[PDB]
RNA sequence: AGAUUUGAGUAUCGUAAGAGGACUCCCUUAACUUAAGCAUAUCAAUAAGGGAAGGAAGAAAAAAUAACAAUGAUUUCUUAAGUAAUGGCGAAUGAAAAAGAAAAAGACCAAGUUGAUA
RNA sequence: UGGAAGUAUAAAUCGAAAAGGUGAUAGUAUUCAUCAAAGUCUAAAUAUUACAGGAAAACUGAUAGCAAAGAAGUACUGUGAA
RNA sequence: AAAGACAUUUCUAGUUAAUCCUUUAAUAAUAAGGCUU
């Protein structure tokens, strides 16, 4: 909508609101990114510390399909099967049958220890576990499983 | 340049859906300049039979 | 530059004006796309069909889970559906040389592909005429194939209370014709998945996953120091 | 066959035979025109391989050219530009002397469709190649199936398209793979699709 | 249940199935060479090196090889090759 | 004398040339410009010059990806992605596999073999 | 070239094979995986501001829209390119 | 020594070997690249 625009209301002042001193010229200190290092010093420091240098090893071709690893936190397994299901299995124990959680069906690869866990034994089923995710599970009574 | 407008697809069903509901009030309907002083009801429905002659 | 921003990439430097597409013939590429596969549809009637595809894997493990349709089925995935090499790619199926079997699951789950597919196959004759040969020799082993078909019958239902036919034959028969315009939309890739339950043992209770995961890590990185305190 | 010995023997071209005989040619095929018809290959085996046949409308053109390198084309050696693009000396070709001697070839008999072409020898000064041309109008090219996609309209003065062996190598048609990710299907056709900025009808 | 994502038996539990065929050459292609070799003899380099064979040098052989050919394992069985013929003389 | 090889003149039947070049395949070492100067860089397969084509062209059937529960000619679109990487590591430049679709199709020469050989 | 101890091309010299290439950090060794170069053709999906024939338009409406709504690349200028 | 479906992990002491991270199929000795100063 030009009609909104400030243009319509700076029509009649003689500089458009760009000042009588200091005209609207075509530039104000470079191109892009420029005097980065001279005279836009003061805002590479401000804003961005860490623009210039270097930090780190290359990798000359990364394969970033190998650090793809979804991660679902133990608070969160139930979820995927809904409440419905979970209150189905409410008191379950050893022996009878207890609901799969199969991380990987849904996209998940790493279950990951955070939050607690409704007191149900639950049988996860994932590629890798934390550390206190094993712990929260398997103190609830349920197991861990592993794939692929 | 940008001729035409994107929005989102739950956007555009509640738009439609508070414009049938605004068809069932006959102030509205009026008010929009349209002569429905002599429907029975202003949400009018014909019989599928009648329209299946047409 | 002024107050708090990010740094500005923008490749506009170049003469992009030049470098613009506009999709304004988007709306016509539907047009012209449908009416070409209704042409394709016709012509080549019945069964327009894309091909049967095998199922296949997805490439890399963070697509290993999913099944796709591939190109072409091996070589060693026809012969154990019992189908010809030469005839495949007439009846509609697509054949690829150049895959290797990866492994025997790929095997059987797309030879049980090929098994569905000629059932609801169905060829006509090559010539329309009822004098044609197939026609004429469907009748003459009608009566012999009665009796074939008396001990397979009876093959099938005592056990299940090498000889194997290198290919099986072609259903050729006489129909009224319906066509399909894709039969990988017929044969699904994988069964529709319903929650899974299983049985809490002791067992599964017990077993420490982490403590795998760990070993088989530490095993992969321990084969270094092997190899250096061998060569000691 | 006979052919396999040919093959065989032709790989050792530093033997004192080969070495002779390429002596002998190189001094005639410098006192005869630069492109000239021979009657038979010299190489017999090679044209085979690259598609020639002893049937009518195949004929063999010598060309020799003249190797090494040749300085930038400016007026005593003075270009006005930046000392980046100052370089008069040791700016090579990006075109190979086959691909270019075909070009030279191809333009001399117009009305024939150059096919392939080899190397026949060289000296301190000149390359010598052969290169197979075929008649596209001629009833045998025609009348067979197997070759009469010469024929066609778009192969006309095929080495200077880039459909040669020769003129395609200096395409980057060697190999597949991320070797080649700038040759995919032509290196200036591949640039201009990963230039292209679409603009869909309907942009956030 | 399913194996595991790490370690060298890593995978899921399946039954892998390719064959590994050697491009080679048949007897007679040994008849090709010998004729062609009678015929043809050795090349300048070739000849250089069977002289620093025939007098023990085969290190300083294997490096001139490699000079000329450009790689390691191709001035390796090059001098194979020369040392085969020195000793059927 | 005769048998070949190579090279010519003439006759007959044909072929190329020029126009057009928006889109297509290439050759050639522009600079203005940006870097708040400038010399590498950028502008930039860009301008101009030159060659060749068709209604499409180019490419196309793995000496290819990958490291998987593995894929499978080419092209085009979506995503990957302004990412990996390159760069007075400055300004700036900058892909590809996997994944999802449109369309799909595979065939020959050479070499080898058969020679009362055609 | 994004390709970084060399991604591709070309030139000078050199130059393989009882095959071998690749796995983008150079080197050598042993395994592993995957292909088998140095000849050719190939429809379809794709591009198009030449030109020709059509249809549309939240476009311009005679200083606007093509330079040109009339005998417009015309009248007129220049030795010529223009 | 204690838990483990018709294999395999854990705790304890003795030993031997390797040990800051990377060069992306796995290792090795050179080489190179990272991190802190």
């Amino acid at each position: 909508a030009t009609r909104f625009r400030q243009t319509r209301r700076r029509r009649g002042h003689v500089s458009m609101g760009y000042g009588r001193i200091g005209k609207h010229r075509k530039q104000r200190g470079g191109r892009g990114n420029a005097g980065g290092q001279h005279h836009r010093k003061t805002w590479f420091t401000t804003f961005h510390p860490d623009y210039f240098g270097k930090h780190g090893m290359r990798v000359f071709h990364l394969k970033a399909n190998k650090y793809y690893c979804p991660s679902i936190n133990v608070d969160s397994l139930w979820s995927l099967v809904g409440k419905d299901v979970q209150a189905q299995y409410k008191n379950a124990k050893v022996g009878e049958e207890v609901p799969v959680i199969d991380c990987v069906k849904h996209g998940y690869f790493k279950v990951l220890g955070k939050g607690f866990l409704p007191k149900q034994p639950v049988i996860v089923r994932a590629r890798y576990f934390s550390e206190k995710a094993q712990q929260k599970i398997k103190a609830v009574g349920g197991a861990c499983e592993l794939t692929a | 340049r940008k001729w035409q407008r994107k929005t989102p697809k739950q956007m555009r069903r509640f738009a439609v859906a508070s414009c049938i509901a605004a068809s069932a009030v006959p102030a509205l309907v009026s008010a929009r300049g349209h002569h429905i002083a002599g429907v029975p009801q202003i949400p009018l429905v014909v019989n599928s039979k009648s329209i299946s002659v047409i | 530059m002024k107050h708090n921003q990010a740094v500005s990439n923008i490749h506009f430097c170049k003469d992009w004006r030049s470098k613009v597409h506009t999709w304004f013939k988007q709306p016509f590429r539907k047009i012209r796309r449908h009416q070409t596969r209704v042409e394709k549809a016709k012509a080549v009637f019945p069964a327009t069909i894309k091909s049967l595809k095998p199922s296949v894997h997805c490439m890399n493990q963070r697509f290993n889970y999913k099944l796709r349709l591939g190109r072409g089925f091996t070589l060693k995935e026809l012969r154990a559906a019992k189908i010809d090499k030469n005839l495949a790619r007439t009846i509609g199926i697509a054949v690829d040389p150049r895959r290797k079997e990866s492994s025997k699951e790929c095997l059987n789950r797309n030879a049980q592909r090929l098994t569905e597919y000629m059932n609801r196959l169905v060829v006509l004759p090559k010539v329309h005429a009822a004098t044609a040969k197939r026609l004429v020799l469907n009748k003459k082993n009608a009566e012999a194939k009665t009796k074939k078909a008396a001990e397979i019958k009876k093959f099938i239902a005592e056990h299940n209370k090498k000889k194997t036919k290198q290919f099986n034959k072609l259903p050729v028969q006489q129909k009224e014709a319906k066509q399909v315009l894709d039969a990988n939309k017929v044969i699904r890739l994988t069964a529709p998945c319903t929650l899974e339950t299983k049985t809490l043992t002791k067992g599964m209770k017990a077993f420490d996953a982490v403590a795998h995961l760990r070993k088989a890590k530490n095993v992969a990185k321990a084969v270094s120091g092997i190899v250096k305190g061998q060569k000691k | 066959g006979a052919y396999k010995y040919i093959n065989a023997l032709n790989r050792k071209k530093q033997s004192d035979v080969l070495r002779f005989l390429r002596r002998i040619r190189c001094w005639e095929l410098r006192h005869l025109p630069r492109i000239h018809r021979v009657a038979r290959p010299t190489n017999p085996e090679r044209a085979r391989r690259l598609g020639y046949k002893p049937k009518s409308g195949f004929v063999i053109y010598s060309v020799r050219i003249h190797r090494g390198n040749r300085k930038v084309s400016a007026r005593k050696g003075i270009v006005h530009r930046k000392p980046a693009c100052q370089g008069i000396h040791k700016i090579k070709r990006v075109k190979s002397l086959q691909a270019i001697a075909e070009q030279r070839v191809g333009k001399h008999c117009g009305a024939l469709r150059v096919l392939n072409s080899y190397f026949i020898g060289q000296d301190s000064t000149y390359r010598f190649f052969e290169v197979i041309l075929v008649d596209p109008f001629n009833a045998a090219i025609r009348n067979d199936p197997k070759m009469n996609w010469i024929c066609a309209d778009k192969q006309k003065r095929r080495e200077a398209r880039g459909l040669t062996s020769a003129a395609k190598k200096s395409r980057g048609f060697t190999g597949k793979g991320r070797r080649y990710n700038k040759i995919g299907a032509g290196a200036r056709g591949n640039l201009k699709r990963r230039n292209l900025l679409q603009l869909k009808r309907y942009r956030s | 249940m399913a194996g595991i994502a790490v370690g060298l038996k890593r995978g899921y539990p399946v039954h892998t199935m390719t064959a590994k065929r050697h491009y080679g050459v048949t007897k007679r292609k040994h008849v090709v060479n010998d004729v062609i070799r009678e015929a043809c003899g050795f090349s300048a380099y070739e000849r250089h090196m069977m002289d620093l064979l025939r007098r023990g040098l085969d290190k300083k052989a294997l490096k001139y090889a490699k000079k000329h050919l450009g790689t390691h394992k191709r001035g390796l069985a090059k001098r194979d090759e020369i040392q085969r013929a020195l000793e059927a003389i």
